[PDB]
């Protein structure tokens, strides 16, 4: 009955910016990940500290999962020790992190012909992200000696920009849903099992 | 779920080049890492490097860095690992292993392919003729002067497994391969019951089968 | 980077027994995230693939016995077989995979151990065939004996051989837990017919004295 709702994650009808990327907290079910990676509708499933097809028998205290939308040539950027405008300013993972990044083209749902523009990812920040933060702050960014006052002008940056999708776009222009599946086991009970154990 | 098919055999000479293959059947194949390992002739395992297929993603040992190329082609499911020049210390061994998941467990492997970098030679079978001299008695066959490894021996077509000892093989100092079959039999066996070996040499496509028998004196 | 060592390099324990094989990793290999030590142990035999006994330092991958078990945290980590079996021997390698270059050690040897058995030893000469080519190889066996350790001395007409000789030893027997072993001695054809009394003398634990082997050329 329980069974965990991955479904309501992975093919929730609309997803969400980068920089305000969502969590769902997976909790008090099992999970069957078979249902994930015997689907043939995924281009990328990179997995870190943890094998896929060995963890339906294992259980731990919490599962988070993280959806969002990027695009192809950022997929490789969500992964430990890497640098570039998402995993700077918008979606960082730790150097130990401990789960899956999974992916796939969204085209067919995620642009339109006068071009979507309600994707936005993050520009510009005063610092780095730590891992797992985020920030949703539409604060200007002040690029020069002279300070904005809230106002966009020289040396003035509104801090997000939109994507540009257009379904006639390169092959990594496009976007890419992504789920991450990140675990943790601490010192109190486990409530997210394989349906073996 | 995932099985690793690997490429056959392979004597290459020294300065050619050589493409191997390693290719996953299996749903899933879409999580997995493939790593190569080598396995020198009675030596131990050495990790070599490691590949994502989705993005080809690529870690090397430092001891491998430069010397091979592990490539991989994600609609066929297929790992390879190549040489552009082979010498003579490529002669070895090669596993490659997979598990879903980087930093994780291999959990699954080939049954190995074999690489030879070196010239082929035959062997010559000699007859270990039994002594008289109640008990039970011993003969067998001396195979020398091959290359490289391995022959496979066995006694009147298979039909005699029991009490057998084959030898593992040593280089002589001709570079060249020797090695010994014996067998122990009851000593009154030697007037009646007939005693081949069967050597195969795949490399060089010899196969010889040898009558052993008393010396009459 | 990640560096092991086991130990010891050999290990021979008798049958029913415990068998403890150690591992030392240069760095820990403990993630936090999940409380577990990326560390697994492999069984090899010839010919064969490795496998996989235990990951995670101390749990058991499918097809493996109960009495195969791991622990250890940090740096130091152990394999225990427990009532070792004929089938156990084997070379057995601790892994690391915490993060890449993934390593591994330089192997632990297992071995059982019997009680002393003494060779059964044959000799044999050349063959004419051989005699043809100008080589001749004088083979001395050694059948079915324990432990390993053994001199053999080559003697031609009496003297003691050196540097003109290989041996080599089979896989320990599954069912009885022997050794046996071959010794070569080559010299040319020339060399072979000028002595008479080719012996093979053999000194080992379970024979209360020297056993020696011989023949003289050409006779039968």
């Amino acid at each position: 009955t329980n069974l965990c709702p991955f479904g309501e994650v992975f093919n929730a009808t609309r997803f969400a910016s980068v920089y305000a990327w969502n969590r769902k907290r997976i909790s008090n079910c099992v999970a069957d990940y078979s249902v994930l990676y015997n689907s043939a509708s995924f281009s990328t499933f990179k997995c870190y500290g943890v094998s896929p097809t060995k963890l339906n028998d294992l259980c731990f205290t919490n599962v988070y999962a993280d959806s969002f939308v990027i695009r192809g040539d950022e997929v490789r950027q969500i992964a430990p020790g890497q640098t570039g405008k998402i995993a700077d300013y918008n979606y960082k993972l730790p150097d130990d992190f401990t789960g899956c990044v999974i992916a796939w083209n969204s085209n067919n749902l995620d642009s339109k012909v006068g071009g979507n523009y309600n994707y936005l990812y993050r520009l510009f920040r005063k610092s780095n992200l730590k891992p797992f933060e985020r920030d949703i702050s539409t604060e200007i960014y002040q690029a020069g000696s002279t300070p904005c006052n809230g106002v966009e002008g020289f040396n003035c940056y509104f801090p997000l920009q939109s994507y540009g999708f257009q379904p006639t776009n390169g092959v990594g222009y496009q976007p890419y849903r992504v789920v991450v599946l990140s675990f943790e086991l601490l010192h109190a009970p486990a409530t997210v099992c394989g349906p073996k154990k | 779920q995932m099985q690793l098919v690997q490429s056959g055999t392979e004597v290459k000479k020294p300065g050619e080049s050589l493409k191997i293959s390693c290719k996953g059947s299996g749903y899933g194949f879409i999580t997995y890492w493939i790593g190569w390992v080598r396995q020198m002739p009675g030596k131990g395992l050495e990790w070599m490097g490691i590949i994502y297929p989705g993005d080809s993603e690529t870690r090397y040992s430092p001891s491998f860095q430069g010397q091979v190329t592990i490539s991989a082609d994600k609609s066929i499911n297929t790992a390879y690992l190549q040489w552009s020049s082979l010498k003579a210390s490529d002669t070895a061994i090669y596993y490659c292993a997979g598990g879903s998941g980087i930093s994780t467990p291999m959990d699954v492997w080939g049954q190995g392919t074999t690489v030879t970098v070196a010239s082929t030679k035959g062997p010559s079978v000699f007859p270990l003729a039994p002594s008289s001299k109640g008990g039970t008695a011993a003969l067998g066959c001396l195979v020398k002067d091959y290359f490289p490894e391995p022959v496979t021996v066995s006694w009147n077509s298979g039909a005699l497994t029991s009490g057998v000892h084959t030898f593992p093989a040593v280089l002589q100092s001709s570079g060249l391969y020797s090695l010994s079959s014996v067998v122990t039999v009851p000593s009154s066996s030697l007037g009646t019951q007939t005693y081949i070996c069967n050597v195969n040499h795949k490399p060089s496509n010899t196969k010889v089968d040898k009558k052993v028998e008393p010396k009459s004196c | 980077d990640i560096q092991l060592t086991q130990s010891p390099d050999s290990l021979a324990v008798s049958l029913g027994e415990r068998a403890t094989i150690n591992c030392k990793s240069s760095q820990s290999v403990l993630y936090s995230s999940i409380n577990k030590n990326y560390l697994a142990w492999y069984q090899q035999k010839p010919g064969q693939p490795p496998k996989l006994l235990i990951y995670w330092a101390s749990t058991r991958e499918s097809g493996v016995p109960d009495r195969f078990s791991g622990s250890g945290s940090g740096t130091d980590f152990t394999l225990t077989i427990s009532s070792l079996q004929a089938e156990d021997v084997a070379v057995y390698y601790c892994q690391q995979y915490y993060s890449t270059p993934y390593t591994f050690g330089q192997g632990t040897k297992v071995e059982i151990k019997r009680t002393v058995a003494a060779p059964s030893v044959f000799i044999f000469p050349p063959s004419d065939e051989q005699l043809k080519s100008g080589t001749a190889s004088v083979v001395c066996l050694l059948n079915n004996f324990y432990p390993r350790e053994a001199k053999v001395q080559w003697k031609v007409d009496n003297a003691l051989q050196s540097g003109n000789s290989q041996e080599s030893v089979t896989e320990q027997d599954s069912k009885d837990s022997t050794y046996s072993l071959s010794s070569t001695l080559t010299l040319s054809k020339a060399d072979y017919e000028k002595h008479k009394v080719y012996a093979c003398e053999v000194t080992h634990q379970g024979l209360s004295s020297p056993v020696t082997k011989s023949f003289n050329r050409g006779e039968c």
